[PDB]
């Protein structure tokens, strides 16, 4: 007993077709939290 | 006569991604329609082998003679 298909992402774009955004992916967000405790302190100068 | 059901062409050969339920076809194939018109620019179809799957309507051209 089948039944219709719901597409998880928009039309790819064909080969040799004109320009227009698709099922491009979008980029990569904005980076956010780090060793930012002790930061100032494991960077600590030294000299002989 | 009536009820005949509707062929295509395929323009490029297609693959399918992992969980979308896609149907993978080969430039120049012949498949049936099942469903040409699902949303987001897709259709669905059958094959020689008769596998389901959805195909992109900018993928493949859909030939004369349909009733």
């Amino acid at each position: 007993g089948t039944v219709n298909f719901k597409p998880t992402r928009p039309a790819p774009p064909p080969p040799t077709s004109g320009q227009a955004s698709g099922a491009s992916r979008p980029l990569p967000p904005i980076a956010q939290a780090l060793k930012d405790h002790l930061a100032a302190y494991e960077l600590s100068k030294a000299s002989e | 006569g009536s009820h005949m059901a509707t062929k295509a062409r395929v323009m490029y050969d297609f693959a399918a991604e992992p969980g979308n339920n896609e149907l993978t076809v080969n430039e120049g194939e012949i498949i049936t329609i099942t469903n040409p018109d699902v949303g987001g620019g897709w259709l669905e179809g059958r094959n020689i082998k008769g596998e389901r799957g959805l195909v992109p309507t900018d993928y493949v051209e859909i030939l004369p003679s349909d009733g």
